[PDB]
RNA sequence: AAGACCAGGCU
């Protein structure tokens, strides 16, 4: 949270449809705390047998 | 017996699993409550991705 | 005291009628946006056929971006000027901007005419994907729509891609506001 | 891809990507990958057809559901780095049809562009008509909007619970609020909002409120405070006991009234409790006695709502007490719309002093027009107009983001049919003198939220109070 | 003391130092009845 | 917690004089009337009635602070006429008008009810 | 230099609503009359509440607030009652309060709606106005609600529960002849129901010598007082306030 | 270790010597009040009751101080403490102690903060010396600090959940210093850029423009009302 | 068989069906169950 | 929870109209026709019945104390 | 008692 490098905080193009672009906290965690999109689903994993 | 594992609410091993609206109301549990959190020492704890 | 108590009589407000312009002004704005997009298309086609001559001291990419930015900025300024000219004497946006209380001519232009180009790190919207901005656009697309130029206004509403590009644009301002404070305070303390 | 769409031996979990230029083919079954569903497009036509929609419309008593839709090869899960090879169409009716073609190799189509928003951002009406910083501010403030958080709140024993008297579902709604269950647990009230400079008390971000409406229960709420207390043993005969002290026969000499405690040292519910009142008389036998009794938070000025006595893990006596206080909105209290327009209450005027229309309607909330020009929240105005149309029509307006079937001219044309000025303006009369106001003020119903931050929880004063032990300086907090 | 039980709503007669289990059902949650002394509200 | 009680809008706290009369030294024949526990309802009435008097040169009222319940009225009259007399005459004229309006409203109600 | 000679026409008169027109009077007079319609008209409302048993799902002061917002028939006795601060007795008596008692228990399985019909008063003149029924609370089987309430006399300045009115419509100069409002586009504004001009023209021509002269009213009663007597009570109260000023200012002159 | 005790921020030197927590300070939310002067501040009664100012008994004010002591800490205006010449502190808040309520010249009576007191008022980012100016206390109902809106731009404050700090000087000498040096009207023009700091803002500025156009014609009663709201008016109505 | 600009009904029907099957916290419950 | 006794804006009693409104909506009246039939002319009273959410029904599902 | 972590607000 102390890193002044802006790059990881910016809204990346690949967040389209995955992470809400509007919803982030203010202050020291801008862009570092992200909320899930409505239709986003996180994979649970499987064996590649 | 090797230990106790906390249980995520409304999971496959929770006691609320598969209960209906009437059962949840009889148990004083809101049907609209999504679950997905733990109860540790009476407090509700949510794991952040 | 005296001027608030007089304002009790005349009153002040803001509304939708303050942000809706004339149908002729709308037609002029659409025509301007059309010629501007056609000009950017012509510039892109000139670069594609390698007819564009590089400005001294500047790379071909730099001069291409400079020309496109020039065209889009001229378009946005012309549309804003037309929208400001279309304003009536009763418009509350004009009444607020002229007195200098709050708002500005660019705010009026973005409300009525064109939100304008969206920029990240002082540059046009980058290629977060391999050679494109979003999966809706084709690869190697340097046109205004693909690179973050918002054709619509706030009153008309934004398309989904323009909305996402505007969110990207506002994120930069939020980050800068959140970041600059520590350095500014440290400089102030060291000076004191 | 065929096997994945037939679900045959490849789970829809699995992502497959072919990078042609680098000649690589990557397959991921790994966990933790974020993905979203998309419609498959074959040639220029969707694979979703009218029979699928018919079966899904008869979803009840047909055991046909989203899993059956997936098994038919109509929708597909696609993750982030597979999108690099995906050609997406924003909508079928407007990018699949033949034009002077931009593209013809579309492979997928979005369900609806409004699905790119989160839970808190899906309650914003007309989010595409606002500035993105204001959308972020509303997304942050919606988590602080007060309402009915859970239906069984009377059973729960929680600290710092806020509940609202009369939640209302919004008159202007988003299509995705049905899936967020916002109707069942609303977090605000539709209020008549006039955007005008009335007396200068709404300047900056402040708000003027109608005191008569507040007297009628407008934005009234309840705050519940919970207190935990534990009987325990530690030493060989050091033990804590719930009992009613004699005030002067214990080490804690203070002025407070112990008369409210019962035989077991617990205040019964229904007893008004003020500052310094002892809710739980607990004595620790000093190997005389030490007073470890608990007090109310200062000036909480509440009423005991519920008292509970149980046994903990170990088996000692355990007590929970829930206190309620009602909180009527005051000057310092914080109110916000769904557009980032946040503000305290500058002043409250009674119904007699509020401006009124020809029909006797007076606004519940008056906000300064200067909040609009710089912040550029036009969605606020569009919501106010759509709500004015909806309250007369009897329907609930649709403010879903990217629907082209709603625009401001159409809303104005609908409003003009009810005897109102088509842009929402209305002639207001001065409350003090009865004279007309020269300008016509924009008025209408808008959804407003009361926020957790109140002046009663923030006001603080100090004069030679407690002193820190080590620095001999005033305490923190 | 009269303690309403948390599961079966039967009141229990019970006293100090008694271990809390409801006589009917063994449940461990009790609630104190609203006191008898009266509290006056304004209808504002 | 700092909310004043509901009755300070309309009810004297004991020791307050309902009306206080102070001479204005800035201009001759000018007076300042302080009405406690009143609001616009009465001040606007009195000001509007005072503006009809041809012998009144100035007539105005204000609430010094909305959170306080107090009216200030300034009346300036011609040299041979006292602002006290102007105030009393305005009040009497207002009462006479209200009485006539009440009587005519009652007559209208009776005519409306029995056709 | 003197009072008006105003006249009253009454156009509509029902049990809910009174539309009337006041001619030949000042605008400040009319505004103060419509303001007294709201804030200075006395009525009877429940003010003191004691709850004995409340096992409903709504808390004690929620129910007390709802009880206080229930209108009571104030037609006869509101002139007879004293203000409690003016009453000579120390404690609630029929000259300064009305006692109400509520005692409901839900023994039946289906939910019982406790309504204003369940309020019982010591005297027959001051029943709740709705006697469909105003819903106070809903009771599940086994739930109980018993309480006492005393009603006092007050007006809208104290609290909105003492507001006798359900909105006062007020309007003057329907055709904008005095130009007190300026329409940027007069053709876009719907015409008032009192307009006297043709369907083709938007506004009356400007009248530099005119002053506001007809006031159109529409007083809608909430049920406690009849709309006919609301206006009379308001006029009497305003006259009494002016007379009290006259008296104390005569004293201050002396 | 001791190095860690002294080294960083919140260490001894920076956290307890260069800056430290103080007494006689208050914090709450700020709300606008256009009826106040630019040097006035609205103060809730609860804060003014808690905050006290020590005042020295003289033959001029002995009667008023005795009245305050009789009021005590229960009624709003009275005293909280009486300090004898020997330094003994008598507390009036618990008991009437009627033998101790005697006052004589030389005593110090800690009265409750009243109208006219001088207070430093501060907004925390504290970027320039106009971020802390001395105000004059006016006591108002409810629980918010109230200030004129032209004063907002010096503090960079807006009424959207903003809280501001209030420091009350405890000595006559520091009161004179604040009055003569840091009062709001003395800080109108900044030495930073030789420009005024306060200006006409918001509704009033827009109304200024709309009021000063040529088309504005005001009728007689409107003129008399507007003149009633003038404080420096000489009382002569100008010829129209 | 094509949906002929009935699309506003169709897409919200399929979205309803999706949220009726899964809901909002499926990633939590699925992760813990697995 | 439950229908407010008074409309907040004007003060008309809307507390006795919730059951009738529900009955009309059940009798195939639309919301606009039902509101017109009940006599709620201006939008301030209409919004009361149109935007009300009756949570008291949900609260009555849970079993009570005693 | 104190320390630690977390969440949030105003610039
Ligand atoms: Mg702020
Ligand atoms: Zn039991
Ligand atoms: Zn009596
Ligand atoms: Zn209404």
């Amino acid at each position: 949270r102390d890193g002044k490098l802006a790059k990881p905080r910016q809204l990346h193009n690949t967040l389209w449809g995955m992470v809400c672009p509007a919803e982030t906290p203010e202050g020291h965690a801008v862009g570092l705390v992200k909320n899930l999109a409505l239709m986003a689903y996180i994979s649970v994993g499987s064996q590649p047998s | 017996f090797i230990g106790k594992i906390p249980i995520m609410l409304r999971s496959t091993y929770c006691l609320l699993n598969g209960l209906t609206d009437r059962d949840l109301c009889e148990l004083n549990e809101c049907p609209l409550d999504p679950g997905g959190y733990f109860i540790i020492n009476g407090s509700e704890k949510v794991l952040i991705a | 005291t005296v001027i608030n108590n007089w304002l009790l009589i005349e009153g002040h407000t803001i509304g939708i009628g303050d942000s809706i312009a004339d149908s002729k002004t709308y037609q002029d704005i659409q025509n301007t946006i059309k010629k501007a997009k056609q000009d950017v298309i012509e510039v892109i086609e000139k670069a594609h056929n390698n007819e564009l001559e590089p400005t001294p001291g500047n790379t071909l990419r730099q001069t291409f971006e400079n020309q496109v930015n020039r065209i889009l900025n001229d378009a946005r300024d012309k549309t804003g000027s037309s929208a400001q000219k279309s304003l009536s004497e009763y418009n509350n946006f004009k009444s607020m901007v002229v007195s200098g209380a709050k708002g500005s001519k660019i705010n009026i232009s973005q409300v009525i005419a064109v939100v304008g180009q969206q920029n990240v790190e002082g540059k046009r919207i980058p290629f977060g994907f391999k050679h494109r901005t979003l999966p809706h656009f084709i690869k190697d697309d340097y046109g205004p729509e693909s690179r973050g130029f918002v054709e619509n206004s706030y009153l008309a509403g934004l398309t989904p891609t323009e909305f996402f590009f505007h969110a990207m644009g506002g994120r930069e301002g939020l980050i800068d506001t959140a970041v600059k404070t520590a350095e500014t305070g440290y400089i102030q303390r060291r000076l004191i | 891809r065929k096997l994945r769409r037939q679900m045959d031996i490849i789970v829809s979990e699995v992502s497959m990507i072919r990078d042609i230029r680098e000649r690589e083919i990557r397959i991921y079954t790994d966990a933790g990958r974020i993905c979203r569903p998309l419609l498959i497009v074959e040639k220029q036509k969707l694979l979703l057809k009218k029979r699928h929609i018919d079966q899904l419309k008869e979803r009840e008593y047909n055991n046909y559901s989203w899993q059956d839709l997936v098994a038919s090869g109509v929708v597909e899960y696609i993750d982030t780095l597979e999108e690099e090879t995906v050609m997406l169409a924003m909508t079928p009716d407007d990018l699949q049809e033949k034009e002077v073609a931009y593209c013809s190799t579309y492979t997928h189509c979005e369900i609806h562009p409004s699905m790119i928003l989160g839970v808190c951002a899906s309650i914003i009406p007309f989010p595409d008509h606002n500035q993105s910083p204001r959308n972020t501010y509303q997304s942050a403030m919606g988590k602080q909007a007060m309402g009915v958080y859970i239906t069984n709140f009377h059973v729960r024993m929680d600290t710092l619970a806020h509940v609202l008297y009369y939640p209302q579902k919004p008159l202007v709604t988003t299509r995705s609020m049905e899936y967020l269950r916002f109707r069942e647990l609303p977090a605000g009230i539709n209020s008549i909002v006039a955007i005008a400079s009335y007396t200068g008390y709404n300047q900056e971000d402040s708000v003027i409120m109608n005191r008569s409406a507040v007297d009628r229960g407008f934005f009234r709420s309840v705050f519940y405070r919970s207190y935990k207390e534990q009987e325990s043993k530690k030493g060989f005969d050091q033990e804590e006991v719930f009992e009613k002290p004699t005030r002067e026969t214990c080490q804690g000499m203070r002025h407070a009234i112990y008369d409210k405690l019962d035989d077991d040292g617990l205040i019964a519910p229904g007893v008004r409790v003020s500052g310094d009142d002892v809710i739980i008389g607990k004595t620790v036998t000093l190997p005389t006695k030490r007073d470890c009794s608990t007090f109310l938070r200062t000036s909480e000025t509440g009423i005991v709502d519920q008292v509970m006595v149980t046994l903990n893990q170990e088996g000692y006596k355990f007590c929970k007490i829930r206190v309620r206080s009602v909180r009527i909105p005051q000057i310092g209290d914080k109110f916000a719309s769904r557009h980032g327009q946040k503000g305290t209450c500058g002043i409250q005027y009674r119904q007699e002093d509020m401006p009124f229309t020809c029909e006797g309607i007076t606004p519940d909330i008056i906000i300064n027009p200067h909040a609009i020009p710089s912040r550029m929240t036009i969605g606020h105005l569009i919501e106010c107009l759509q709500g004015k149309v909806s309250a007369n029509k009897g329907e609930i307006g649709d403010a879903t983001p990217f629907n082209d079937a709603v625009n401001v001219q159409k809303i104005s044309n609908l409003l003009s049919d009810y005897g109102y000025h088509l842009r929402g303006n209305e002639v207001l009369y001065n409350g003090f003198t009865g004279r007309k106001i020269t300008s016509q003020i924009f008025i209408g119903p808008t959804y407003y939220q009361r926020l957790k931050h109140m002046v009663d929880d923030k006001i603080h004063s100090r004069a030679r109070g407690p002193i820190q032990i080590l620095n001999r300086q005033p305490m923190e907090g | 003391m009269i303690y309403i039980c948390g599961e079966c709503h039967t009141e229990n007669e019970i006293k100090s130092r008694d271990p809390i289990r409801c006589r009917e059902c063994g449940y461990r949650i009790m609630y104190k009845k609203r006191t008898k002394r009266l509290v006056v509200f304004d209808a504002r | 917690m700092n909310a004043p009680p509901a009755f300070e809008s309309f009810l004297l706290f004991e020791g307050e004089k309902k009306i206080t009369i102070n001479k204005d030294t800035k201009v001759p024949n000018a007076c300042l009337f302080t009405i406690n526990k009143e609001d616009h309802t009465l001040g606007n009435i009195i000001k509007s009635q005072l503006l009809k008097d041809p012998q009144v040169l100035f007539a105005g009222y204000k609430v010094p602070h909305p959170l306080e319940h107090k009216i200030i009225i300034r009346v300036q009259t011609t040299p041979d006429y006292s602002p006290q007399e102007a105030f009393t005459n305005a009040i009497t004229d207002l009462i006479s008008e209200l009485s006539l309006l009440e009587e005519r409203f009652r007559v209208a109600i009776k005519d409306k009810q029995e056709g | 230099p003197y009072a008006n000679q105003p006249t009253v026409r009454i156009t509509e008169l029902t049990d809910e609503n009174v539309k009337f027109i006041i001619e030949n009077t000042d605008l400040a007079v009319a505004n103060s009359i419509r303001r007294v319609f709201i804030a200075e008209v006395p009525i009877i409302a429940i003010d003191w509440v004691q709850i004995d048993a409340n096992s409903s799902v709504l808390h004690d002061e929620f129910i007390a607030h709802r009880l206080g917002l229930i209108p009571l028939i104030s037609d006869d006795i509101v002139d007879k009652l004293q203000y409690s601060r003016d009453c000579t007795c120390e404690e609630f008596c029929p000259e300064c309060s009305v006692e109400f008692t509520l005692d409901v228990r839900c023994n039946e399985d289906q939910t019982r709606h406790v309504t204003s019909r369940d309020l019982i008063s010591n005297s027959p003149r001051v029943i709740p106005v709705t006697s469909d029924d105003i819903l106070i609370v809903k009771l599940r089987k086994g739930q109980e609600l018993r309480l006492r309430a005393y009603a006092k006399k007050g007006f809208g300045k104290e609290h909105a529960k003492w507001n006798p009115t359900a909105g006062v419509a007020f309007e003057y100069d329907p055709d904008n002849a005095l130009r007190h409002t300026v329409y940027p586009k007069p053709e876009e504004w719907p015409k008032s129901e009192y307009s006297e001009l043709d369907e083709d023209e938007s506004q009356a021509p400007y009248d530099p010598n005119g002053k506001p002269e007809r006031f159109y009213y529409n007083v809608e009663s909430c049920g406690s007082l009849r709309p006919e007597t609301i206006v009379l009570s308001a006029l009497s109260g305003l006259k009494k306030k002016l007379s009290d000023l006259q008296t104390q200012l005569s004293h201050e002159i002396q | 270790s001791l190095k860690q005790r002294l080294k960083g921020k919140e260490g001894r030197v920076r956290g307890n010597l260069m800056g430290k927590r103080v007494d006689f300070s208050a914090r709450t939310v700020i709300t606008p009040d256009p009826n106040l002067s630019i040097d006035q501040v609205g103060v809730p009664r609860s804060i003014a009751a808690n905050m006290t100012f020590a005042e020295i008994v003289t033959p001029f004010n002995i009667d008023r101080l005795q009245e305050l002591v009789r009021r005590g800490n229960s009624q709003y205006p009275g005293a909280k403490y009486i300090i004898r010449d020997n330094g003994d502190r008598i507390d009036l808040r618990f008991h009437p102690k009627p033998s101790d309520l005697h006052l004589q010249t030389g005593y110090k009576v800690e009265r409750h903060m009243c109208d006219g007191d001088i207070v430093i008022f501060n907004r925390q980012p504290t970027l320039h010396k106009m971020s802390m100016m001395g105000h004059r206390v006016r006591i108002l109902p409810w629980s918010t600090f109230r200030l004129n809106l032209s004063v907002t731009t010096p503090y960079n404050a807006d009424f959207d959940g903003d809280e501001m700090n209030l420091h009350l000087p405890q000595s006559l000498e520091t009161r004179a210093e604040i009055q003569e040096l840091a009062m709001v009207p003395r800080m109108i023009v900044t030495p930073q850029s030789n420009r005024p700091v306060m200006g006409i803002v918001q509704d009033t500025l827009t109304a200024v423009r709309k009021f000063t156009k040529r088309d504005v014609f005001l009728e007689r009663g409107e003129v008399m009302n507007l003149l009633m709201f003038l404080s420096t008016w000489d009382g002569k109505v100008p010829q129209p | 068989e094509i949906t002929p600009d009935l699309w506003q009904e169709a897409c919200w029907i399929v979205i309803s069906s999706y949220f009726d099957e899964k809901g909002l916290v499926r990633q939590q419950l699925d992760s813990f169950d697995e | 929870m439950i229908i407010p006794v008074r409309c907040f804006t004007c003060g008309k009693i809307v507390g006795n109209k919730w059951e009738a409104y529900l009955g009309l909506l059940q009798a195939e009246y639309t919301e606009g026709d039902a509101l017109d039939a009940l006599g709620l002319k201006r939008y301030c009273c209409r919004r009361m019945l149109l935007a009300h959410v009756d949570l008291i029904e949900k609260l009555l599902n849970y079993a009570p104390l005693e």
